[PDB]
């Protein structure tokens, strides 16, 4: 139509993370606070906020399917959510460097970008998260990573 | 025959970059724009240094000796210079940005932080080489642009604080307990930090205003050296812990006034911090008590220095170019300059050649003394910029014109304006000329493209010039 | 370990007691000394233990119980503690002039003053605390600050009247902190 | 040669082999000539002597000098670059000597590897002779701003005053200073509760003027004077009041001080300075004591004998000036 | 502003300004003064009397 | 300039140009700043900078602006709100020269520049030969023949060797020398007493050598008072300035204990 | 002490190339090589992507005769003691103990190898700067003019003389393992091919020979009509093609598969060539020589005709006149006795023009070329 139908104050200072769920239809919005919040155009306050990190968030993804979330810190710590019902951090992982950028395909694959160096970890995704204890393929690029995403089909 | 050699840089005492006293703390060290200039508030003295640049100074770190210093640029050149004998050393060109360079305590190694990076490098010795530093180490914590440096007392580990809302403390040696560790707790940008007299005990500040303090179990003296391995052992055979205690806000609720500036003071346990609207505060650390605060100006304070003693605490104002020495004690100024960038367009000498007058757009009339290189008196009658002034051939006169169409005359006996010369007709002022006698003023026309002339006894408007066609470009009387 | 014991009065006993936990609380948890109350001797211990870490401490902690017991007041005495720089300085009155009878009692009523305003103001300009207890006065402060009050003292004493005692210290106690 | 006057000023001679090139350095006071002995010497036009000269492995065919003065650059007869030399002069004080003319250097430097009468110099005396006055070189705001003292002060504070909280507590740190007005602070564990007595009761400055009527020697209190800054020198002066506890017999010594002074005829400035603040200070209690007349007396002789000399010769000067420019 | 040293010392007022002076430059007493002064007197005196005249009905005019 | 013989001009440049008035060539160029951080400084911009779409110059634009304090404003040249001030372009707004004539001032861009005279950049000597040395210089000092010594010395410009030739000279045969001395070398012995003043601990030494030589060569001086304005100006401001502050104290001190001197008559 | 008061030496403008051959280093924690020329007292790092400068060595007091460069280190050899090179600036490690002058200097592992003039060769480690073994040959019989270590061969050294005996010898168990009879004329060049077992030898006479050493048989024979064998290259992009130098300044370029001469480079450097190396699975030759040139040559024409795509050159012939050009002081005007103009900046070498040849009739040069 070309018209605005909402804006919303977050209250949380500068905005930088950002993310949807196919699934669900609702933002994700990442804070330094460690906590992400859920938005929809028609409430004026987010419909709930979870806390993630011991530190700022700067990177969130969530799968397809909208079942698993994935996110990450300035603790240098990997976490993935179980978004059906229970919010609770089903994997952990300590990283060396930090992974500024995640994405996930339509099979379930994540890839995390950390500076120059991209890692793509890899499961069975049936009715499971990805596993973190080991990475799938490994690359390294010539410059730091600034983007990630699958192409669709 | 034209035999002439720059002396100094008047107009100017502050563009960008940190400020920095001498190791016996009487001189104050302050880029302007390309230069370096010190004033010797202890003889009364402005000294221009002889180098110059290709881009403005960023950075400027001194030897705890005060014999050398590291001048940095803005593209990453840097100049090893000797402060005895004012000629620069050496060159060298560091690859990236610098945001701040830091010596050690004891004066053998000095840190240099650059993108996400610090490294750290070893002093400059009595050898020439071709390349003037070694580099010794690099340290890759941050997520983002590290900021600030601090070393502790006994040089066995320093701090350095990054964009990403984290400070990465590391050790200038490996040691078995402490490789590096990392401090979190703020929500934005880390703009200072740093430790105790004789303790790894440390504060962090925040860019919105917070102060963090952390505190380790383990004694400076606790630390040891790591059990030697790897082919030294070959050769032979022929944790620590940080917690947050107290998080203090500058600010009431509902204020946002961002912190730009902040020094310490080690022996007298002193804070002072600046602020981006132009306030700074003064507190005792370990009970966080305000002693004063004050307001120097709208614009934000850049940066701030306090010298070895801790009398006097240096304050730098990038929007006006404002130079400010503060003696907290006796509640007074020792130096307070300001000067406008490119606002200088008028320029004349006295009789004797012992002061200058000068005028600015931003209207201000400033009257220097060349032996020291302060201005001494400044008058702001004028609402609108200043075109031209002049010196009477005899007295201690001064004749100014301006857009706001008038002609003002001052006086360095009584210090007050005590003739001023309008037109009939609503016109602006481009020059003016006075007499050698002294008893004609003159004044030239954007407009009206005529000339005014009045007697300076009477005050009033002798004559109008015309003939000219266009507007007028200078005027001068025969001496 | 090694002790130190020191008087009190009888009329500083109550004050003793309405403020024993201000006392009593610095000293065990920052310079890690134990402490007693003698009520037979009258007087205060002081003790190190082997919690005690430094050894300045016993010395601090025996000025500090030491002020409260002269009439200073709690806070003000545990500033000697964080501050090194303190000292307090005492001397009795017939020093600097030997008086007798009512001399002696308009000397101290030229010092305290009418209602007290000669002592108040030279506790604002000197920069120091002061307490006068008969014969015997006590002062407290930084070693500039000492000497410039117990000048202010020694005219007052000595038959000066107040007016140029006010003069002549202020314009001094301008100039001690510009440092050069 | 001068090329105005056509006539030979400097004549230049040691070379033992033909001369290649020869450079000047851009002020024109050295010059610079390289000959096939591989020697490149360096001569000294003010002083016509040679200064430098330095041996290579091979001959330098030629010399350049930067405009700016910082490298010379050589080249030789059969390498393919061009090597920097850097004249240490800029980043170093160097004393120049003067050489022999008939010498030869033995040491070789490699070009690529980073490793008298005729001089030109003097020193002035601190005095020509006894009975011409000097005046000394100290900043001139140590001094000429004591009789203005108290009117600049206050216009060095902020028009609004600093917002002192209620809260604060009344105790601060303390920096003690620059210069210790006073010598000893204490007399390492010893106690800081102390009677009377026992703590410091005399400047150090003050000491010295007590010491000095004994062995009429000021130098020392002199001395301490001429460091402590014109805040300082406002202290000291009040404090030899006797108001302030300074004897009526010190303020003599004070007095002979400034005869010594004007007796030496050196720092002339500073005697006619510390007077006048002392007489600012304490002119409604000179007269009374008798003691201080008298050195007034010879005081007042000795600074109108001096100064009417150098007023004369000051107006004779200026007015002659004058009369030209008219 | 600011500095360490001050360049010119004056009283920052005219002298004329802190005690103002006639025209001759003396004050005669009403005793001593002569038959030609008080004439004078009278004369500006009565002068300036007409040429106020003049002032308040030129500006009632304007009115 | 002081005296006329060469001419400063300057404008939309780094540099100012010093042309010879009577042979209309340029003498000299001076650079007034090296900074490349303001605009216009280089005529070759780099290509290193260039890509495809231009050198794209509002980036760095905007970057620039990002200081705040105000807000820009299109088609303003100078000021907060113009939109070219991170980076000025280079301008020699004003130039001047001191009526003394040992220095010149210029207003620019960058603040205010001083130039002065200074003996390192130029060696100048006036009338050289093979005698004319300094060991010949100290011999002559050595045998007391005080006004060859002194002549030889002014021959050369090295402001020590006068120094030392006059310093050594004695009292009671000032007045010989000046005698001695001729027309032409007065000029120089007042300009080097007027360098002296400033920076010598010996003032009236200085000031009876000046005495001399104005009170013998006055009357003859006011004839080519003309020319020699910018030294005469120059001697005259040294002596007003130690004079003044002295003016300043001794009559402050005299008149004062004399004020002392009548109290102690008056009881 | 020193010589000068008032002079000391700084640097060399304008020198890119000298008598000792480059070497080609590939670096850690960056997918880029880089190559290193000797340039008299000290040695200079570019980048092979564009010929960018990135390094400039500190000076040793004698003049450089022999580099060796194992990725971490750059090794360089002045009179009788060899230091080792960290950042490509500032020496770490300093190795005495040497009598005589070093022609050879072998990286081998975490240990360096050196031989003598006199003919002792030496291992050391590289850190605790301790020596490992110390051999020695004797002259008359033995003397060693060119070695090499094998791939994917144990402690294995290969040692040449120049009677022409070949010595294969086991670091570890201080042995001889064989000794090739070789050939009479003598052995200049040692040079690993594209195999496990195979490897390349040059003759004084001419003679590139291809030897399989485990099992003693000769694949194949060239020889070229130019001198000595001064090095050998080999091409493993895909295309079977050997590159040798020769001291006229001509490269050969032979056909391995089928056993020919493909084509000759002529007057490819003025003066004799010093090292030629082709880059890793690239269709690239570095080649640089004693006039004072490094270039680059790239072999994408039709029939294999190489042709420059990248050169570092200064003045070839020494110099006549050099004088300061400008008031600023940032150049100097140099004139050679190759006919040329050039200007040296002194402050970046990115800064260096060349004025081209003097020549009448420009145009005419246009159509024909220099």
């Amino acid at each position: 139509v070309g018209k605005i139908v909402a804006a919303l104050n977050a209250r949380a200072g500068r905005l930088d993370v950002m993310s949807q769920n196919p699934y669900n239809a609702v933002i994700h919005l990442g804070h330094s606070n460690g906590t992400v919040s859920l938005w929809s155009p028609a409430m004026k306050e987010p419909l709930a906020k979870i806390l993630c990190h011991r530190g700022g968030v700067r990177a969130v993804a969530v799968d397809s399917t909208g079942t698993y979330m994935a996110t990450s810190g300035l603790d240098h710590q990997l976490k993935i959510f179980d978004l059906r019902g229970t919010y609770q951090p089903l994997s952990t992982r300590t990283l060396p460097h930090g992974a500024g950028h995640l994405a996930f395909s339509q099979r379930g694959l994540l890839v995390a970008g950390m500076g120059d160096v991209v890692n793509i970890w890899a499961g069975q995704g049936k009715a499971s998260p990805p596993s973190l204890e080991q990475p799938y393929l490994t690359h390294r690029l010539s410059g730091p990573v600034h983007g990630l995403q699958f192409c669709p089909f | 025959k034209f035999a002439y050699r720059f002396s100094n840089l008047l107009g100017t005492v502050y563009r960008r970059g940190n400020l920095n006293f001498t190791c016996d703390g009487n001189s104050v060290i302050s880029p302007v724009g390309n230069r370096v200039t010190v004033f010797d508030l202890k003889n009364n003295k402005s000294d221009t240094l002889p180098l110059a640049t290709r881009y403005n100074v960023k950075c400027v770190g001194l030897s705890p000796d005060g014999r050398l210093a590291i001048i940095v640029d803005e593209g990453g050149d840097a100049l090893l210079v000797s402060l005895v004998c004012r000629s620069v050393l050496h060159h060298f060109h560091f690859k990236g940005s610098v945001h701040s360079v830091s010596f050690s305590p004891d004066g053998r190694k000095f840190v240099v932080t650059k993108g996400n990076i610090a490294q750290m490098y070893h002093a400059p010795g009595k050898k020439r080489e071709f390349n003037a530093f070694v580099l010794d180490k690099t340290y890759f914590g941050p997520y983002d642009e590290t900021t600030c440096i601090d070393w502790t007392d006994d040089s066995r580990c320093f701090v350095v604080g990054s964009k990403d809302m984290s400070t990465w403390v590391f050790g200038a040696e490996r040691w078995d307990n402490l490789i590096y560790y990392a401090l979190g707790g703020h929500k934005d940008a880390i703009v200072a930090c740093f430790f105790e007299s004789n303790s790894l005990d440390l504060y962090s500040l925040s860019q919105d205003g917070v102060l963090c303090m952390w505190q380790c179990d383990t004694p400076p003296e606790g630390l040891r050296l790591k059990p030697p391995a790897g082919w030294k052992a070959d050769l032979l055979q022929r944790k620590v812990k940080y917690s947050r205690l107290a998080k203090y806000f500058f600010n009431k609720e509902g204020d946002f006034n961002n912190l730009t500036a902040a020094a310490f003071h080690k022996k007298s346990h002193l804070l002072v911090t600046g602020f981006a609207s132009g306030i700074f505060h003064l507190h005792e650390l370990p009970e966080f008590n305000l002693i004063h605060s004050l307001s120097i100006s709208d614009q934000s304070i850049a940066s701030v220095a306090i010298n070895s003693s801790g009398d006097w605490i240096a304050f730098g104002c990038s929007g006006l170019g404002q130079l400010l020495v503060w003696e907290w004690q006796s509640e007074s100024y020792v130096l307070k300059q300001q000067g406008h960038f490119n606002s200088m367009v008028a320029l004349a000498y006295s009789p004797d050649g012992q002061y200058i007058v000068t005028g600015g757009d931003d209207g201000k009339v400033k009257v220097w003394n060349t032996l020291s290189g302060f201005c001494f008196v400044t008058f702001t009658e004028h609402s609108s910029g200043v075109t031209g002034v002049t010196f009477t051939a005899t007295g201690y006169v001064v004749v100014t014109s301006s857009m706001d169409g008038t002609v003002r005359a001052f006086d360095l006996h009584r210090y007050r304006n005590f003739r001023t010369f309008t037109s009939p007709r609503p016109t602006q002022f481009s020059c003016v000329a006075v007499d050698a006698s002294g008893e004609i003023v003159s004044a030239g026309a954007q407009d009206s493209f005529e000339i005014f002339v009045w007697s300076m006894q009477t005050g009033r408007l002798l004559d109008v010039l015309s003939g000219h066609e266009g507007p007028i470009s200078g005027l001068c009387f025969n001496p | 370990e090694e002790t130190r014991k020191i008087p009190v009065p009888a009329n500083r006993y109550t004050p003793l007691k309405e403020n024993w936990m201000k006392i009593f609380t610095p000293i065990v948890e920052h310079l890690g000394l134990q402490i007693r109350f003698n009520l037979k001797s009258r007087n205060v211990e002081i003790r190190t233990c082997k919690e005690t870490k430094d050894v300045s401490a016993l010395t601090k902690a025996a000025d500090f119980v030491k002020a409260f017991i002269l009439g200073f007041q709690v806070e003000d005495a545990l500033a000697l503690i964080r501050l090194d720089d303190l000292f307090l300085e005492s001397f009795e009155i017939t020093d600097v002039k030997p008086l007798k009878g009512d001399h002696l009692s308009r000397a101290i009523g030229r010092i305290a003053g009418k209602g007290g305003k000669t002592k108040f103001t030279i506790e604002n300009v000197t920069r120091t605390r002061i307490v006068l207890a008969d014969v015997k006065v006590h002062i407290l402060g930084s070693f500039q600050n000492i000497k410039m009050a117990r000048t202010a003292i020694c005219n007052l004493i000595l038959g000066n009247p107040p007016s140029k005692v006010y003069g002549n210290i202020r314009a001094v106690a301008s100039r001690s902190a510009d440092r050069f | 040669l001068d090329i105005e006057t056509r006539k030979i000023v400097r004549e230049f001679s040691g070379h033992q082999g033909q001369i290649n090139d020869m450079a000047f350095s851009p002020d024109g006071r050295w010059l610079i000539s390289a000959a096939m002995d591989c020697s490149i010497r360096t001569w000294d036009l003010p002083s016509g002597c040679l200064i430098d000269c330095f041996l290579l492995d091979s001959a330098p065919l030629n010399v350049s000098m930067s405009p700016t003065g910082d490298f010379l650059a050589t080249s030789h007869v059969d390498h393919l670059g061009i090597y920097l030399w850097s004249n240490i002069s800029l980043y170093s004080v160097v004393s120049l000597r003067p050489l022999p003319a008939d010498y030869v250097p033995s040491i070789v430097m490699l070009p690529g590897t980073c490793q008298s009468d005729e001089l030109i110099e003097y020193d002035s005396p601190e005095q020509l002779n006894e009975q011409l006055v000097t005046l000394s070189l100290l900043p001139e705001s140590r001094w000429k701003n004591l009789l203005n003292l108290d009117v600049i002060k206050k216009k060095n504070k902020p028009k609004e005053p600093p917002k002192v909280p209620k809260s604060a507590p009344f105790f601060i740190p303390t920096i003690p200073g620059l210069v210790p007005r006073y010598a000893a602070p204490e007399q390492p564990q010893q106690s800081k509760v102390v009677n009377l007595g026992v703590l410091a009761q005399k400047s150090d400055f003050c000491l010295k003027l007590e010491e000095g009527l004994v062995n009429n020697k000021y130098d020392t209190a002199l001395n301490l004077l001429k460091e402590s800054g014109p805040s300082g020198i406002e202290t000291e002066l009040r404090s030899l009041s006797p108001d302030c506890g300074g004897s009526i017999e010190v303020m003599q010594s004070f007095l002979k001080m400034i005869g010594m002074m004007l007796d030496r005829k050196r720092d002339f400035e500073l005697a006619q300075a510390y007077l006048a603040l002392f007489l600012k200070l304490h002119l409604k209690m000179l007269p009374s004591e008798p003691v201080l007349l008298e050195e007034i007396t010879n005081l007042s002789s000795q600074v109108e004998e001096n100064w009417t000399h150098l007023q004369s010769l000051f107006n004779q000067s200026m007015c002659i000036l004058n009369y030209l420019k008219s | 502003e600011v500095a360490p040293v001050s360049v010119s010392d004056a009283a920052l007022l005219a002298p004329e300004e802190i005690k103002e002076k006639n025209k001759a430059g003396d004050i005669k007493t009403a005793a001593e003064k002569t038959a030609t002064d008080k004439k004078r007197e009278r004369r500006k005196k009565k002068y300036q009397k007409r040429m106020k005249i003049k002032e308040k009905e030129k500006r009632r005019k304007l009115l | 300039s002081a005296d006329g013989h060469s001419i400063l001009a300057g404008g939309m440049s780094k540099f100012v140009c010093i042309y010879h008035v009577r042979e209309q060539i340029l003498m000299k160029r001076f650079e007034i700043s090296c900074n490349l951080s303001l605009d216009a400084m280089e005529e070759f911009l780099n290509r290193r900078k260039m890509t495809e779409f231009g050198n794209l110059a509002l980036i760095d634009q905007d970057a620039g602006q990002e200081d705040g304090v105000a807000i820009p404003l299109p088609g303003v040249r100078k000021g907060d709100m113009s939109s070219r001030h991170f980076k000025p372009e280079i301008r020699v707004t004003s130039l001047r020269f001191s009526p003394t004539g040992r220095c010149w001032a210029a207003t620019t861009t960058e603040g205010l520049l001083i130039y002065s005279l200074d003996t390192r950049v130029l060696f100048d000597p006036f009338e050289l030969d093979t005698s004319v040395t300094p060991g010949r210089v100290r011999e002559a000092l050595r045998q007391q023949d005080f006004t060859r010594a002194i002549l030889m010395a002014l021959r050369l410009n090295e402001s020590k060797l006068v120094q030392e030739a006059l310093e050594a000279v004695p009292r009671g045969e000032i007045e010989v020398v000046t005698s001695s001395l001729p027309e032409l070398y007065v000029e120089k012995v007042l300009e080097f007493l007027a360098s002296s003043f400033e920076v010598s601990r010996h003032l009236e030494f200085y000031l009876l050598w000046t005495h001399k030589l104005l009170m013998l060569h006055g009357q003859k001086l006011k004839s080519r008072a003309g020319t020699l304005l910018p030294v005469i100006q120059f001697l005259q401001k040294s002596i007003q300035r130690h004079l003044d502050d002295l003016s300043k104290l001794c009559s402050w001190n005299h008149y004062n204990m004399q004020y002392a001197l009548a109290v102690s008559k008056q009881r | 002490r020193t010589a000068s008061a008032l002079f000391a030496g700084f640097r060399a403008l304008g020198l890119f190339s000298n008598d000792i051959p480059h070497v080609v280093r590939f670096s850690a924690l960056k997918r880029r090589f880089y190559v290193t020329t000797c340039v008299g007292k000290s040695f200079h790092t570019y980048d092979v992507q564009k010929l960018s400068l990135v390094a400039v060595s500190n000076s040793v007091p004698q003049d450089i005769c022999c580099m060796a460069a194992d990725g971490r280190l750059v090794f360089a050899a002045y009179g009788n003691v060899f230091s080792a090179f960290a950042r490509n600036k500032e020496i770490v490690h300093t190795f005495k103990g040497h009598k005589a002058e070093i022609h050879f200097l072998q990286p081998f592992g975490d240990h360096i190898i050196s031989v003598d003039t006199d003919g002792i060769l030496i291992i050391w480690h590289i850190y605790s700067e301790e020596e490992y073994l110390q051999l020695t040959f004797d002259k008359s019989v033995f003397k060693i003019s060119a070695i090499l270590h094998p791939s994917t061969y144990l402690n294995k050294i290969l040692l040449g003389s120049e009677q022409g005996s070949l010595q294969l010898w086991n670091v570890k168990s201080n042995k001889l393992l064989y000794t090739f009879p070789g050939w009479k004329v003598g052995v200049t060049a040692l040079q690993q091919a594209p195999a496990v077992d195979v490897v390349a030898i040059g003759l004084m006479s001419g003679q590139v020979i291809i030897h399989n050493i485990k099992f003693n048989e000769t694949l194949m024979k060239f020889r070229q009509d130019w001198g000595p064998i001064t090095s050998i290259s080999f091409r493993t992009d895909g295309h079977p093609v050997m590159a040798a130098g020769s001291p006229c300044g001509h490269i050969g370029l032979w056909d391995l598969e089928d056993k020919k001469l493909i084509n000759q480079m002529r007057n490819a450097h003025s003066t004799a060539i010093a090292g030629l190396t082709f880059l890793h699975r690239e269709p690239l030759l570095v080649t640089n020589g004693a006039d004072n040139a490094l270039r680059i040559w790239i072999f994408d024409g039709p029939t294999g005709e190489g042709r420059l795509l990248r050169f570092r050159m200064g003045h070839s012939a020494p110099l006549t006149n050099i004088r300061y050009y400008g008031q600023n002081g940032q150049q100097i005007l140099s004139a050679s006795q190759d006919g040329t103009l050039q200007s040296f900046s002194t402050v970046h070498e990115k800064f260096n023009k060349s004025l081209g040849h003097g020549l009448i009739n420009k145009k005419r040069v246009k159509r024909k070329g220099l």
